[PDB]
RNA sequence: CACAAACGCGUCUCAGAGAUAAUUAAUGAUUUAAUCUUAACCUAAUUAACUCAUAAUAAAUCCAGCCCUAGAACAGGGCACA
RNA sequence: CGAUGUUGGAUCAGGACACCCAAAUGGUGCAACCGCUAUUAAAGGUUCGUUUGUUCAACGAUUAAAGUCCUACGUGAUCUGAG
């Protein structure tokens, strides 16, 4: 279908590689996160009325895993599909003009350089944590005669209330949980290895699986019109893409070596 | 007569009032006459003449007012009330002028 | 315990209140209003 | 009922009064000696906000109350009928008596909340956040005290506050 | 009168589905009869330890009416439990958000306050408009009479009824409307 | 505007008006005569 | 910073729509002038809350062992390439 | 009174609004900039030091501001012990 104004694309499931510096023609330094798309397929399609009653849902698979360590149910689900099992599976909200056919590949070219994306992942698990690391309470002073208190939360409530309120910040589990980074510019796309270079830090540990989509932030809402939409299809155009696509502010790995004037 | 004074009658050329004293319906037009004839409205502009036409037979009271928009406003008071004539006069002759 | 005379109006024993409420003035009500008469 | 007509022809404007036909008081009243229009029809303490056939007789095509000296109502009853008319407008009866405005029918607002017996205007009432206990309690007015003299067939006085 | 034991007992304690139209009704007067029918207090066989209570289906809940200014003044309050979680909301707002809420709350307030309230709340079905699952339509035994008589507007009256009601006063011909 | 327990016209040009379930005194000549009943 | 990490002093990101109070206006009756109106009807201009778009989560049941950027325990992710 | 351990700090703050800042307005002996008053609004904020055990207070430097209070003069089965 052609592109309608309030439309929204499918996303990807990528793999956080590491981080790299990158420079812009104005001289500034940036740091970027490499996200490699490994094997990414749309798995099933839930219609609009069967899911949110608003937007359709596409279920996308992440990187391939071993057959032997999954469950009868799941293996049946892929058997009837004809893909190998995917590690991670996420659900994307999609306007019904954007829908693809389950069993379809998705590539890194799906995002064009200069754009903004949203990256969701499980954050680094820091385990059961104290009040200072988990919340950021100061402790009590170290030396001036404090006994066994140098870290503890202090008073946890009021005298009269006689209970402790439900929101009360207290020691506990920190970090294995899902967060989303917003407003991330994409700088560069490596088409050979399927690598997206995004701006700044993306939540999760390196080598973990990640969920990308276009930014739902307000200022970027209609950016989609210039993008390969239903998605990108390396088949159809019958022209190859360059090894790399860059933003126009990006100093390239080879270049004039900038001289101000 | 005050609301006419506040409104700066100077945009008017000539005001005549034609009415028939022995008819039962003419009190309204008369009230209009004494409202426009008052000293305030009369002295707002000296370029405007006020003429009272008095006939026994004409049988239809009328008010005719010309002003410098090239405009001619004619209201035939028959069943029309005084302050309806003066309100019509105000919004008609002020907003245009 | 309060003095007999006080500044603050002095809540009554309930039974006294009932007395007060029963003994209120009732104005006479004409059968037909004199205005709606001729 | 006297319509006032205005015409624009060639930089000349004509304004004229024109008389139409007024319906007349129904031939035979029950209490001809009776002074005030409500009373000679024996409607005193009988009509409510609900009785539209009665209320629509005193008002303007645009929904506003007629003046008292024209209608001839006994002062008290004039006030009662005014209360009732307000209450009936608010209740969503007399939908034909609004002023007609070709633009404003188009811009929908949240479908009109059905209400009845409303003493105040909706825009003017603060929500009561504090209620209050059994002994000091904030009560919400329903109907108007002007009608507290309507005949009660049950015998229990109408409940004006809850 | 002559039934076997089992079918007799079954017929007696049988559940029933009442349908109750809500359009232009005060949620209170609604909730009153709804409450009675939920507790099974309309059954001569009633007891508190018998499960007896019947299903009630209320419809046109969006079209509920409120006497007086109650739409403005009546506030539904609640607390999330978190500090600063206290939420007061005017009945207009609550109704705007969730069509069923007002009537549901009223009924939930009028049931007795024991544990059975939670059960007999499950036998209450509320639909904002008239769209009902045909499943739920097929059980309806009978329809309760609406607790308020709805006054007609001026345009509802037949011209017969309009000319039948007397002109009370006679307006001057000179006067303009 | 001042919030007052008693409203009174401070000159001939003051007029008295009921808005938002309150009484008000508006004055066109001296705006300092503005008053809101509490 | 003498573990491959953790960490700040370092780096990244951070938002649309509706709603209102006070107070300003337009039309206009009771009170045929006026008048923002606990008069109607449509109305406009307008704080913060607060709701809500939207985002997040979202495959019921292989799990001995062994690994883990996952973990007090229990759980959780891997173990076909190579 | 067969014990309801007490001042000020530390930590963490819950709440009121009689608002110190931020927002929206009315009046001015409001030209503008400042101000002085009053209305509405409590989501978020409300500094660092010298001396005092001090709360107050004085002083240095700042801040958009360095609010008034309630919570057993919040909080010692979390700390302090100068008084
Ligand atoms: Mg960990
Ligand atoms: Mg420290
Ligand atoms: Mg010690
Ligand atoms: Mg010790
Ligand atoms: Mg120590
Ligand atoms: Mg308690
Ligand atoms: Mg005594
Ligand atoms: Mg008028
Ligand atoms: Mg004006
Ligand atoms: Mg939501
Ligand atoms: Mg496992
Ligand atoms: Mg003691
Ligand atoms: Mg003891
Ligand atoms: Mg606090
Ligand atoms: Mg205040
Ligand atoms: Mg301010
Ligand atoms: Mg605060
Ligand atoms: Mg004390
Ligand atoms: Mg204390
Ligand atoms: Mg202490
Ligand atoms: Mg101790
Ligand atoms: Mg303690
Ligand atoms: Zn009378
Ligand atoms: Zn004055």
């Amino acid at each position: 279908h052609p592109w309608e104004p309030g439309s929204s694309r499918v996303g990807l499931i990528a793999l956080k590689l590491g981080m790299m510096p990158l420079w812009t023609k104005d001289g500034q330094k940036h740091v970027v996160t490499l996200l490699q798309v490994q094997d990414c397929h749309v798995l099933k399609y839930t219609p609009k009325e069967n899911h949110n009653g608003r937007m359709a849902a596409l279920t996308v698979g992440g990187k391939t895993v071993s057959h032997f360590h999954k469950s009868a149910s799941i293996l049946e689900f892929y058997q009837e599909l004809g893909l190998p099992p995917k590690q991670k599976v996420k659900i994307f909200n999609v306007t019904e003009n954007a829908v693809i056919k389950p069993g379809t590949p998705l590539y890194a070219a799906h995002f064009r350089p200069g754009q903004y994306v949203d990256v969701t992942a499980k954050t680094i698990g820091k385990g059961f944590q104290g009040v200072m690391r988990r919340w950021g309470f100061k402790g009590q002073p170290a030396t001036h005669g404090q006994t066994k208190t140098h870290r503890r939360p202090g008073a946890i409530s009021t005298g009269d209330v006689a209970r402790v309120w439900p929101g009360t910040k207290m020691p506990g589990q920190l970090g294995n949980i899902d967060r989303t980074a917003f407003g991330l510019k994409v700088w560069r796309i490596n088409t050979k290895h399927n690598i997206i270079y995004v701006n700044g830090s993306v939540p999760g540990h390196k080598n973990c699986l990640v969920k990308i989509k276009d930014s739902k932030l307000p200022a970027y809402k209609d950016f989609c019109k210039n993008l390969p939409f239903p998605t990108y299809f390396p088949d159809g155009d019958e022209e190859a893409l360059p090894e790399d696509l860059y933003d126009e502010n990006v100093c390239q790995p080879g270049a004039p070596s900038i001289t101000f004037t | 007569a005050a609301a006419l004074a506040r409104l700066g009658l100077r945009a008017v050329k000539q005001v005549r009032v034609q009415f028939c004293p022995f008819e039962k319906n003419v009190e309204s037009t008369r009230t209009f006459l004494q409202a426009v004839s008052s000293e305030k409205v009369r002295c707002t502009n000296l370029n405007c003449s006020v003429i009272a036409d008095v006939r026994h037979d004409g049988s239809e009271p009328c008010v005719d007012v010309l002003f410098g928009d090239g405009h001619r406003l004619i209201m035939r008071g028959a069943h029309l009330t005084a302050q309806e004539m003066l309100t019509a006069f105000a919004s008609h002759i002020q907003a245009r002028g | 315990g309060s003095k007999a005379v006080t500044r603050h109006r002095r809540v009554m024993h309930f039974e006294r209140q009932k007395l007060m409420a029963v003994t209120e003035y009732i104005p006479p009500k004409p059968t037909i209003n004199p205005r709606c008469l001729p | 009922f006297r319509e006032v007509v205005e015409i624009l022809d060639g930089k000349t404007t004509i304004i004229e009064g024109r008389i139409t036909e007024t319906p007349q008081e129904s031939p035979n009243p029950p209490n001809p000696t009776g002074q005030c229009p409500i009373c000679r029809w024996n409607l005193k303490h009988k009509y409510n906000y609900e009785d539209v056939l009665l209320l629509s007789q005193f008002i303007r095509p645009h929904g506003g109350m007629l003046p008292r000296r024209i209608t001839g109502l006994c002062q008290e009853e004039h006030l009662k009928i005014e209360e009732c008319v307000k209450m009936a407008h608010r209740a969503g009866l007399l939908p034909n008596h609004r002023p007609k405005l070709p633009e404003g029918f188009v811009p929908k607002s949240k479908p009109r909340l059905n209400r009845y017996l409303t003493r105040w205007s909706p825009r003017s009432v603060k929500p009561i956040y504090n209620k209050g206990h059994r002994w000091n309690k904030v009560r919400m007015p329903v109907g108007s005290p002007l009608l507290k003299d309507n005949v009660s067939y049950s015998g229990r006085p109408l409940l004006l506050y809850h | 009168s002559s039934f076997s034991k089992a079918p007799q007992q079954w017929a007696t304690f049988a559940r029933v589905w009442y349908l109750l139209d809500g359009k232009m009704q005060p949620p209170g007067k609604l909730a009153a009869m709804a409450s009675v029918k939920l507790q099974g207090l309309h059954k001569p066989v009633y007891h508190q330890l018998s499960d007896c209570g019947d299903h009630v289906v209320i419809m046109n809940t969006r079209h509920i009416a409120f006497s007086g200014n109650k739409w403005e003044q009546k506030v539904y309050s609640s607390h999330t439990g978190y500090p600063g979680g206290f939420r007061q909301v005017t009945a207009a707002q609550l109704h705007q958000k969730d069509p069923v809420a007002i009537v549901k709350l009223a009924i939930y307030g009028m049931l007795p306050k024991n544990l059975h309230r939670r059960t007999m709340m499950q036998r209450l079905h509320l639909f904002p408009d008239e769209d009902i699952p045909e499943d739920i339509l097929k059980n309806l035994v009978e329809e309760l009479p609406q607790p308020r008589k709805v006054p007609r507007r001026l345009d509802e009256y037949t011209q017969e009824e309009i000319e039948a009601f007397p002109r009370v006063w006679s307006p001057p011909e000179d006067y303009r409307l | 505007f001042k919030t007052k327990g008693v409203l009174k016209k401070r000159c001939r040009d003051c007029y008295l008006v009921k808005r938002r379930g309150r009484w008000f005194i508006y004055c066109k000549t001296n705006p300092k005569h503005k008053q809101r009943q509490m």
